[PDB]
């Protein structure tokens, strides 16, 4: 039935719904179906320094023996400083994105300097860094977390803060390359009803869907909300897991599919 | 013990997800970096016509340079449709197709620039547009570029077709730079109720003016991306966008002067 | 005798024949002598899509276990569209080359996304990618096919069509790196007397030399004719083979040295 | 089933090898992109002499900028000979040596540009020349570059010495851009029947004018590549090339004005 | 047999370690490439203050452009301190921290340029500063850049803190280019005997003028790197450097005109 | 018509015989941004169409 698709693609506009429906009926190809994507928070983990990074380096060097790992980094508080500065000047979201990408790239460099003796490199193009993943003595890579939307970033309804950041930069990379698992390593056991660092009455949440997550009308979340709309619209990755990297083993248990922290499902 | 090392700032200890905490810092309306800029998005269906459509267009542009400071962004056209057909036969995801089409856009741009090099025009890759557009425009008058945005291997899912295409990227630039105007050049007089080159060509009626909402709520096709209508709602500076036919001489020149020669699309921006 | 060569190089001009003769008497070093180069047609194969590409991907992941593979991609029909456009404007060959190089780079990416799970990467650096061609678990790479003449292309006697394209790029990459054999995968069993797609009276040709190939005064060929003048002038690669990639097994047999399709010898 | 997905075009279903099918589309003469450009290829044997030859040359160029829009392409010289000697001792093929020499050319260019930076001159690299040149010449007056064309591992075989050197690349640009003129600067008054710095220097006779064919059908050394004579037959715009001595002041300035101060080489081009 | 293949040169068969053999060739004083250039190093503590300090500075620079040809190099500031704290907790060496700070400098520069794009200003990365600064200064009037030099991973050891920071790189450029003047903008009126923001503020005496030696032989903090004082001694062109406060309007403008509004540092250069 | 105007009447008489200019916009300069907009073709004040017939 590809003839109709081909005769539509050349005639109609890509906004033609008949065309979109024909395209949705096309095949699916997972590029790294055996790979697992994880996101190391910057403000959550790396900005804590040794106590939080060395154990995770150990866990990673241990886990690459059994899993393929795509390790994305967060930006952290340097990015928040930059955002504050630039917003004080009235600069748009694209610039702020240019700026945060760099903090993420910094953190990636620091992390890859710790893993170079273990054969784990830092790579620009994570997705087609094929070699290191085909191997068992490497089986992992570190990149940024920030997406390439440097200046063409979709601005938010209100403000200049880029809504699509490291969280999205990792999730989308997972969804594209058809990875099997997506994990967010942060400074909390998972998602609560409110920021526990501010409100110690907040309640834990082991599992939830996107719709329920919105209905709760959360003022603050452990993930970027746009990631939810992205997850609801994805094809391969239909769930993500958030865990605490300060707790030893949680990451390893999660890579094995175990339910350790919070699980967020599109449906 | 393992506490976080923070950099003191208004946004410290924040996730940037709570709007009530960012609004005091980032809730204000931004500025225009290049308010003196005029953006022109040429469609690929135009460049695919070849000389018959490009040479007149090239002369028009040659006559516009001394009048404006121009960023001419090209679109992909039909080759992108071919690469889509192939990638879909192979089952590739939308993020794999986006760059493949961005490239056809870039090639159309290289062409157009070659036809204008005698006048001081050249093609700049995206990085140069982002970091250094002002100096390249202080040197010469116009520069050419690609309109597809670099969502390449990170494009949004939901559709097997990249939703963020030339129109969208052109608008995102123009609204970021705070440009003076965005102008879209198509192979049709403007926007209609239906594809006039399609089956329901007899029921197609020209829309001289409309809003992004009235369209985003419709369901039929369009000569422009539907994501453009979504980013329009979140616009900050651009108030209107004109769609014109470049096969007709003089309409582009007029549009750059604010004349209503095609279709006008009002954004969600409230004027002063 | 190198003393004569050195005292000439510093004095005479490189057009000095005594110098050229001294240089021809120099050593010959093969950089990838155990490697094999293959060129996947774009208009012949890739532009057919799934049916022609998936089987070849299988053949390649199979063959990389016993052979060292450098897979160059062709451009296809998008390039022909571009060439038509640009010629309609009177643009020179260099521009068209810049354009087609872009078309070849895309096919390479589409192909390397299918092979990333198999550990086969895409490279601009086809022959000094030592790391991939050394590992038996990779033992292959993908690269574009168009050469770097992006604008300094030698124009043809008449016209603006670049005479040196993907075929030439692959062949020259072979001759340079001293590879052992050079194969062209296309949509025909080999070279005929005429384009079989047009003339169904065309006769097959299993083997021929360059001189005989010119004497036949072919109006159209399955290879770029300049490749012939290059082959007549090469040192390492003195013959190439053309095969049909739509027929299964033809690659696996050719790489083994068999005579599957057409063979073209310089002498 | 496995049929080809074609993009409709005049060249569809073609191999581009049958000239009778491409001639209707690509069989015509091209255009000039930068017809207002003057190209000057400085030989490396000149730069190898150092200040004694460069400073006068630099002053001449300094006096030429306001008169012309210049692309100054440098050559390699003797260092390339050394790297050739080494690579040949190692047995490296010509494609391995080409870039190694292109680099010495680029370094000579960097030097020359440093000598001229005070005047707004800088070394643009090979990609910027191909694409972003018109703008770099709308900003300033002259730019420096490497004359060696990028055939580095795809260099043509047959000889252990790269046949496509500086002269060839300079000519290929100039003819592609449709430049106004190409001028070659050497350490000798022009072309002779034999190397005047060689053994048979007494029988060497100056050639004020000649054609590419007469030389190409000849045998013996030359101050210019022999591939230049082959590309000159397939030229499209450039009708003549002048070889001059840069050790002699004023000859370059005059050559840029069309004066016959050295050797004139007529190409295969037929003017109107 | 295996003898070396030498290129004939005055420096052939030399190690470049014996000064008596290089002096006849390289013992002369160099030249100025961009003697018409003015260099301005903005400190990161200034940028980190935000709009309150940048907007006035921007309006000043906006008025300096038609008066000078400016290279504005930014510093890192506090974010570099954070990344140092982290990398030191991790035990990283100085060569691993250097680039991480250079990056914060570059981001400050991108900001400042965004605030000036309307005037034709842009951010140029070091490769472009190195060989294409003249052509970017012939197009427009000012360009922004990073001050941290690319000693990234090859930074000098001895300290866990990169000694070659913004001030040092700015001076090294200016002295290489032979620039007209280097001017440093700080958050303090100039140099004192002690940190006026620190506990011994009371005993801090302003130094209107001094030498690099008087400082390098001293001990205590400084608003400028101590490696700057070492490279000053080996300077060739720059005779004095002025440190000024950019929080105070008009002082930068005056300094670019030679006024003594802050601290003057004399180098080891002897004038005519 | 009859009555005063902020512009000459000879202006109208010559408009009647214009060749190129099709419209003229009158705007208040005491109000910021209106001049800029007008130069960009916006309708911020009064538009006067001449006797010119465009194509
Ligand atoms: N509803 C919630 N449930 C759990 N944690 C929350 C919630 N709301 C806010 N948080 C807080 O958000 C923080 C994580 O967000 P943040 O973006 O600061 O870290 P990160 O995303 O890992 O770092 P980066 O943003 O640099 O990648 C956690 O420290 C957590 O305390
Ligand atoms: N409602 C509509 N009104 C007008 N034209 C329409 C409409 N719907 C579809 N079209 C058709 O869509 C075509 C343009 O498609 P598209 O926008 O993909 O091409 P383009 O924008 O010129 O190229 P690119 O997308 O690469 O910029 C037009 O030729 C037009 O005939
Ligand atoms: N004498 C001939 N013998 C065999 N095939 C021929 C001959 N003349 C023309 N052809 C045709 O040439 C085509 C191959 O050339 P073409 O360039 O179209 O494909 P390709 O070179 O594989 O793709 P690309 O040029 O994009 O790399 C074949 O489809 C074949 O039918
Ligand atoms: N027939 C000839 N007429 C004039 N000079 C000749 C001839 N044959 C050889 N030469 C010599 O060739 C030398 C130039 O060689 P070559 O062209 O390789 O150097 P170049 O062109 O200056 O440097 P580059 O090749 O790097 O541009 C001249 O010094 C000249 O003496
Ligand atoms: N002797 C001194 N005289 C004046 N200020 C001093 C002295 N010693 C320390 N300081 C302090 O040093 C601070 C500047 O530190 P530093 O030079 O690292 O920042 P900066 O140069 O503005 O930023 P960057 O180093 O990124 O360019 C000033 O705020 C000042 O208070
Ligand atoms: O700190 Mo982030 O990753 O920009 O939200
Ligand atoms: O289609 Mo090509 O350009 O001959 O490889
Ligand atoms: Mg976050
Ligand atoms: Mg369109
Ligand atoms: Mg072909
Ligand atoms: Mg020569
Ligand atoms: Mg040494
Ligand atoms: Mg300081
Ligand atoms: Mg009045």
């Amino acid at each position: 039935s590809t003839a109709e698709l081909e005769e539509l693609l050349m005639q109609r506009s890509l906004t033609d719904p008949q065309l979109q429906a024909a395209a949705a009926a096309a095949a699916d190809f997972r590029i790294l179906p055996d790979a697992t994507v994880i996101k190391i928070g910057g403000q959550s983990v790396i900005d804590r320094g040794r106590a939080a990074v060395y154990p995770l380096v150990d866990e990673i060097v241990a886990a690459r023996k059994n899993h393929k790992l795509l390790i994305g980094t967060g930006a952290g508080t340097r990015a928040r400083h930059l955002y504050s500065i630039a917003a004080g000047l009235g600069l748009p979201a694209g610039v702020l994105a240019q700026l945060g990408s760099s903090v993420a790239d910094q953190n990636a460099a620091m992390l890859g300097q710790l893993l170079a003796k273990h054969g784990i490199p830092v790579v620009g193009g994570a997705g087609l860094s094929a070699v290191p993943l085909s191997l068992a003595e490497v089986n992992a890579v570190v990149f940024s977390g920030m997406p390439p939307y440097k200046l063409w970033m979709r601005p938010a309804a209100e403000g200049v803060i880029p809504p699509y950041r490291t969280d999205a930069g990792c999730f989308l990379l997972a969804e594209q390359f058809g990875c099997k698992q997506m994990i967010f390593v942060k400074d909390e056991d998972g998602l609560y009803t409110a920021n526990p660092k501010t409100s110690k009455d907040a309640t834990f949440i082991p599992r939830i869907s996107v719709d329920e997550m919105k209905a709760k009308g959360l003022h603050d979340s452990i993930l970027e909300f746009p990631v939810l709309d992205l997850l609801q619209s994805a094809q391969h990755v239909r769930e993500v897991q958030v865990v605490n990297g300060l707790v030893p083993g949680n990451l390893t248990r999660a890579l094995a599919g175990e339910h350790v922290g919070t699980i967020i499902t599109a449906s | 013990t393992n506490s976080i090392k923070h950099v003191i700032s208004p946004l410290a200890r924040q996730t940037l997800q709570d709007r009530d905490l960012t609004r005091p810092v980032a809730g204000k309306r931004p500025i225009r970096l290049l308010p003196w800029l005029q953006v022109v998005k040429i469609g690929g269906r135009v460049m695919d016509r070849g000389a018959d459509a490009i040479l007149p267009l090239v002369e028009e542009l040659r006559k516009l340079l001394p009048e404006h400071r121009l960023l001419i962004l090209t679109g992909a056209g039909v080759r992108a449709r071919h690469v889509f057909s192939v990638g879909l036969d192979l089952g590739l995801p939308v993020g794999s197709l986006a760059p493949l089409a961005a490239s056809e856009a870039g090639q159309n741009g290289h062409i157009l620039a070659a036809m204008l090099a005698s006048e001081g025009v050249s093609y700049v890759e995206h990085p140069t547009v982002a970091d250094q557009l002002a100096i390249h425009l202080s040197a010469t008058r116009a520069v050419v570029g690609s309109a597809f945005p670099p969502y390449h291997h990170h494009e949004f899912p939901g559709s097997r077709i990249p939703p963020h295409r030339a129109d969208t990227g052109a608008f995102l630039l123009a609204d970021a730079f705070g440009a003076a105007g965005l102008t879209i050049v198509e192979n049709v007089d403007g926007i209609y109720t239906a594809d006039p080159n399609g089956p329901d060509r007899g029921q197609a009626r020209f829309l001289p003016e409309t809003s992004a909402t009235d369209l985003a709520k419709s369901e039929g096709p369009l000569p422009v991306d539907r994501a453009l209508l979504d980013v329009m709602a979140t616009a900050r500076h651009i108030e209107r966008v004109q769609v014109v036919n470049g096969l007709v001489p003089g309409r582009l020149t007029a549009a750059l002067r604010g004349e209503h020669v095609g279709t006008l699309i009002r954004t969600g921006v409230r004027p002063a």
